[PDB]
């Protein structure tokens, strides 16, 4: 999930936008 | 759009910023 993909790895912000409500 | 590394309380407040206030749900490290 985003709290590896994110820090570990790299993410846009178009990746964070699926995890809105 | 942009792509970095983001971590903790920076990836919550930027998950928070590109949703707004509709809200969100982070997915942990598995």
């Amino acid at each position: 999930g985003i709290v590896e993909q994110c820090c570990t790895s790299i993410c846009s912000l178009y990746q964070l936008e699926n995890y809105c409500n | 759009f942009v792509n970095q590394h983001l971590c903790g309380s920076h990836l919550v407040e930027a998950l928070y910023l590109v949703c707004g206030e509709r809200g969100f749900f982070y997915t942990p490290k598995t």
